[PDB]
RNA sequence: CUCUGCU
RNA sequence: AGUAGUAACAAGAG
């Protein structure tokens, strides 16, 4: 009697039990050590798929560049980056013809976005490469460093607050003959200044930082991802904005819509294909990813698509949209941390930075790394490898799906000019293509035509992990369609458990996750009760907030027991204070504070909901009652939760490991910046709720506001003559401090 | 400790299945040291909770 | 002897 | 030793 869970599929169809095929209960495979090997492998692989292209040497950066555009046509089914300019232009032209005015309307919408977009938009996003520090920094921090460097270099055209002005400053910076930056060296703190030549700054402005994608499920081997610099992101935002505007106007483009919007759009489109197909016509659906999609999406083709899309538009708009593909076509990839060398005989470790691989001897490496270094050495320049071809983890997902949907629209009977035709859905590298043809031979001919056309445009379908079946069931971006999308709960299992925001936000998020899974992922009511019980147990263990009546011993047990004895109405206690769990299927949508409000003791209610408690801290409105959640698959998600701000809405300790590094000064600067901003809010309460405006320094605004507030308070009598006198004298002293400096 | 006080059949430990790449005497000494530690804890009146 | 446990 | 797997931990920086 050998039990075999897989045999369950003999009765339950695979899709209906697809959740069993997801091991997401276990830990995801993480990456150990450096990502330099993965970056080198990616660069070599990208240059291998385009080897038959043209080799040139950039005249500005001096690095070799490879152009596969209009290269020899593919002669084999392997991935190939030889995209044809004529074919891509033809695909875009036919997309325009089939969807008249799409490019024009999208261009105008992008025009208004470009007009009304501010520099602060670049603050969104995470782990942005900071060229000034040669490391990844938070997007806001990298933006601030770049702005400060530009100001110190005379690029004082960004104070207008418009992103386009910042882009103008970016170009002016690249055109400068020299640059000055500020770096800290400790040997004692030294605020040294470094001078960068034109070529070095150019190389470090096109540089693309690389790391290893961690916690990635479904892949045995780890892969390297990349994040761009501050200069690139500005133009990338506009490019993406235009591509997303175009995508929203395409029925086959489901990328911009997400979640249940994505599922509904895909369901409607597949239903339309099943409907408009002739009854007598044989219908098939292909499921597949595109092999080496990111490695083959050349940026020159993106430049061609942008130039075609921006036809007849104002020349400045064409420039703003086309700059990003230009820069990416001349991009560079940082290698990363480097490698680690060990000596067993002498029993010692060492880390060799990736910048010194262009000269280190090859005897220190194993065979695989030996050949990767040998192959990538020609492209190494100033610690970075030239990666002109391909798109290393490109952010042009929107543009790439525009190209895919253009090729997908090429399958209309007015374009195929044959009995067979095709349509489907495209999203980044994933696609689900439906072929209708009178007979199986027609289906095969249509499949071959689509595959060959994709090869022409540079899209390489992955024959390895793609398959065709009769229309009705398919898969698309981890969404399994079986005559209708089926719920796959295993995807949302990692979201369960303690989120780790705070006691209140984590209770609210847990109950909201259970409720959302009931609504969307077919979480039954009994299983919902199970999930609630398990989440409460995990929450109590994590937060050491077991019920006071329990004998469990923990460093927080004494206080909870004292509170339990103190309270008269036990039911009113929150779970974070040893109170019982009153949640159920009925009230998963009610915050615990409001759920237990009537049961709370008056004094306990006041203490818990005291607005003057020091635990609660409020940042800008954009970071209130919301959290960032990372699903098993997909990008970061902004989850909003309903929670009453109580003493439990505290902040966890901040990682202090930067205190014993040469770059502590940034932390100090952050502290001071906060010290200033919080005072500005003390003078302008609405600064947090909505961003303030003005050109004057903070000191001028604060002192003027203080003076006027003093006069109004005096007139209303809220302050006496002496208080007004002291306020005025302090303001005059502040003025004198500003003047003297 | 109480659970160990429930079985009265222990005896001098001996290596029956060696660890090919390990140092078996080290494992035997580790077990003996753990037994000694828990015995010292038992006969001791102090209350070490995280021995 | 001090600092750090995602920097 | 062992974890682990294409590169690392088996403390690191002063």
């Amino acid at each position: 009697m050998d039990v075999n869970p897989t045999l369950l599929f003999l009765k339950v169809p695979v899709q209906n039990a697809i959740s069993t095929t997801f091991p997401y209960t276990g830990d995801p495979p993480y990456s150990h050590g450096t990502g330099t090997g993965y970056t080198m492998d990616t660069v070599n692989r990208t240059h291998k798929y385009s080897e038959k292209g043209k080799w040139t040497t950039n005249t500005e950066t001096g690095a070799p560049q490879l152009n596969p555009i209009d290269g020899p046509l593919p002669e084999d089914n392997e991935p190939s980056g030889y995209a044809q300019t004529d074919c891509v232009l033809e695909a875009m032209a036919f997309l325009e013809e089939s969807h008249p005015g799409i490019f024009e309307n999208s261009c105008l919408e992008t025009m208004e976005i470009v007009q009304q977009t501010r520099v602060d938009k670049l603050t969104q996003g995470r782990q942005t490469y900071d060229w000034t520090l040669n490391r990844n920094q938070p997007a806001a921090t990298a933006l601030a460093n770049t702005i400060e460097v530009f100001r110190s270099n005379g690029l004082t055209a960004n104070e207008s607050g418009r992103l386009i002005d910042f882009l103008k400053d970016v170009m002016d910076s690249m055109d400068k003959e020299e640059m000055e930056i500020t770096t800290h060296f400790q040997r004692t703190i030294g605020k040294k200044k470094q001078r960068l030549n034109k070529r070095s700054y150019l190389i470090r402005a096109l540089t693309l930082n690389t790391m290893t994608k961690d916690a990635e499920r479904g892949k045995l081997k780890r892969r390297a991802i990349a994040t761009p610099g501050m200069q690139i992101r500005g133009f990338v935002y506009f490019v993406e904005a235009l591509a997303r505007s175009i995508c929203e106007k395409l029925e086959q483009s489901g990328l911009p819509v997400g979640g249940n919007e994505k599922k509904a759009k895909l369901a409607n489109v597949v239903r339309k294909m099943m409907t408009n197909s002739q009854d007598t016509e044989l219908s098939f659906t292909i499921t597949g990813d595109n092999t080496k999609w990111n490695e083959n999406q050349n940026p020159r083709m993106f430049l061609a698509m942008i130039t075609y899309i921006t036809r007849n538009q104002p020349e400045w708009f064409r420039n703003v949209l086309s700059i990003a593909p230009i820069m990416f076509s001349n991009k560079m990839a940082r290698l990363g941390k480097g490698y680690m060398f060990e000596s067993k005989s002498m029993k010692l470790r060492t880390q060799v930075p990736a910048e010194m691989l262009a000269n280190i001897d090859l005897k220190y490496f194993n065979k695989s790394t030996r050949e990767k270094i040998e192959k990538i050495r020609p492209l190494l320049i100033d610690g970075t490898a030239s990666l002109s071809p391909g798109m290393m983890m490109g952010m042009f997902n929107m543009l790439s799906t525009v190209l895919g949907v253009s090729i997908l629209n090429l399958g209309q009977k007015k374009y195929t000019k044959t009995t067979y035709w095709w349509d489907g859905l495209q999203s980044s590298d994933d696609f689900a293509l439906i072929v209708n043809a009178p007979n199986h031979e027609g289906i095969q001919a249509g499949v071959d035509r689509f595959y060959r056309t994709c090869k022409l445009v540079g899209i390489n379908m992955s024959k390895k992990k793609s398959y065709i079946n009769r229309t009705g069931t398919f898969e698309f971006t981890s969404f399994f369609y079986r005559y209708g999308f089926v719920a796959n709960f295993s995807m949302e299992l990692p979201s369960f458990g303690v989120s780790g925001i705070n006691e209140s936000a984590d209770m609210s998020v847990g109950v909201t996750v259970i409720k959302n899974n009931m609504i969307n992922n077919d979480l039954g009511p009994a299983t919902a009760q199970m999930a609630l019980q398990l989440f409460i147990k995990d929450y109590r263990y994590t937060y050491r907030c077991h019920r006071g009546d329990t004998q469990i011993q923990t460093r927080r047990a004494f206080e909870l027991k004292k509170l339990w004895e103190q309270t008269r109405s036990k039911a009113g206690l929150l779970v974070s204070d040893g109170g019982p769990n009153l949640y159920n299927i009925r009230n998963l949508h009610i915050p615990e504070v409001c759920l237990k409000w009537e049961l709370m003791d008056e004094d306990y209610q006041g203490r818990l909901c005291n607005p003057m408690n020091p635990f609660v801290s409020h940042k800008e409105i954009d970071s209130v009652n919301n959290a960032v959640v990372m699903p098993a698959h997909g990008p970061a998600k902004s989850m909003e939760y309903d929670a009453v701000a109580t003493t439990h809405s505290w902040i966890p300790k901040r990682n202090r490991s930067i205190l014993n590094t040469s770059q502590r000064g940034i932390l100090e600067d952050e502290q001071m910046y906060q010290k200033c901003c919080n005072l500005f809010e003390k003078f302008f309460p609405s600064s947090s709720y909505r961003r303030p405006v003005g050109i004057s320094s903070m000191v001028e605004a604060m002192v003027s506001r203080a003076r006027i507030d003093a006069r109004i308070d005096f007139e209303s009598g809220r302050i006496k003559k002496e208080e007004f006198a002291e306020i005025m004298k302090i303001c005059s002293t502040i003025e004198e401090l500003r003047r003297q400096k | 400790i109480k659970c160990m006080k429930t079985f009265f059949g222990w005896k001098e430990p001996n290596i029956i299945k060696p660890h090919e790449k390990g140092i078996n005497p080290n494992y035997l000494l580790t077990w003996k040291q753990v037994l000694a530690e828990l015995q010292d804890i038992e006969n001791e009146e102090k209350i070490p909770r995280t021995k």
